């Protein structure tokens, strides 16, 4: 146990030399630079890349808020959306990933504001973001999406497919493995790479063996010729 | 303020849509 | 008085100046002002070393430069200043610095075509047969009108810059110019001369009988 | 260190030749 005073950060170490060795890591990743005095304690002066700070770690709030009140298959939508995608997601999974967009500036407001909104979820759009969702809809009605075709494809696909075609798709998708959602499926797809914005025939052939033709037929009026 | 907030979001969406 | 220690008609006007001083400089720390000894104490910073210790260099190299390779500098650095001193271009030049404008390549090349390769040798550690092997084969950071009008100013003696101010009278406007430097940047302003149109520059030096001059002008551009 | 001053001031002009 070995502690670090800025923001009360705390460590399990081998010896001292190496607490300070990971404290000095976590003074570079987070930017502060200040002057060190390590009792088993270790104290940080200067900063780059207190107002802004704490602006900074109140902007997390809006992020830590939206990924525990999301729910198990609204953090697939998004972590879909937001590209890196993990199968069956956890808080400390989305939380995790949502932060490592964030700092790495992959992640904007009016991004996540679309993101919540393709997920259904005007009611966190209403709550916490404190956007309209009848502004929102006629907002994104004159503006070009952040998600490509093929991204809202995949996910209106996600919304009309039932339950019990889930499971069916999971005993013919054997065939190539275990998913165990849709989008589950379009991800083991996309990495063994069938499925993808350019081919989508893939996800039509399971649409066909499924007996969803009205959902084959929307993928094919969705792509064209 | 609510329509100023609505203004602000349209702004910011239109900055980054304006970009690439 | 008023002191600010880093890490006026009343005290209230003194800290207004200070408090912008800081967020100019880029520095944002906590303020401790005492009203007896007359003196204020600054943490944080996002604009430090060698943004701070590069500017060493710079002036070193503008108090060894000397009054004609000023106006060459600040020509050459498009904001140029008629017959400057220290003081002028100290401030000019860190202000370019400061603006992003002013690089290290820039100044070497800016202090080569001064004809300042002694500063390259000694104060920039850069070896002008170097230098002038690596400007062979780069493209200048400087115009081909830029470094025209500085390749006449060379030809050009001191006698013939002496008629160009008696010819320049015409278009003078009292202050007159000094230099052929000076005489350029009039025109640039009355916009007779510029990179586009040089006919103002050859009608000088065809009325200074340099024929020579005027045909290197032609050659050049 | 002379020749390596060298090289290094050649790169870092490259790149701001290289930008634009």
């Amino acid at each position: 146990q070995y502690k670090l005073i800025l923001g009360e950060t705390t460590t399990e170490a081998v010896d001292a030399a190496t607490a300070e060795k990971v404290f000095k890591q976590y003074a570079n990743d987070n930017g502060v630079d200040g002057e060190w005095t390590y009792t088993k304690t270790f104290t940080v002066e200067l900063e780059v890349l207190g107002p802004l700070d704490p602006n900074s770690m109140a902007t997390y709030e809006v992020l830590c808020e939206v990924a525990r009140k999301l729910g198990t298959d609204d953090r697939e939508v998004v972590l879909f959306l937001l590209n890196v995608f993990i199968p069956q997601p956890t808080l400390a999974q989305l939380i995790g990933a949502l932060r490592a967009l964030k700092e790495e500036g992959r992640l904007t407001f009016p991004l996540l504001a679309e993101c919540l909104f393709r997920a259904g979820r005007r009611d966190l759009l209403r709550d916490l973001l404190h956007l309209d969702p009848r502004f929102l809809e006629r907002h994104l009605a004159g503006t070009m999406s952040y998600f490509s075709p093929y991204q809202l494809t995949v996910l209106h696909v996600d919304g009309e497919l039932c339950a019990r075609d889930i499971r069916s798709l999971i005993f013919l998708s054997k065939d190539t493995i275990t998913p165990q959602t849709f989008l589950h499926w379009v991800y083991c797809m996309e990495n063994l790479d069938l499925l993808g914005p350019t081919d989508v025939d893939a996800l039509m052939s399971m649409l066909r063996s499924l007996s969803r033709v009205d959902l084959q037929r929307q993928v094919q009026t969705l792509m064209g010729l | 303020l609510q329509v100023a907030y609505h203004x602000l979001f349209q702004x910011y969406d239109n900055h980054i849509k304006s970009s690439c």
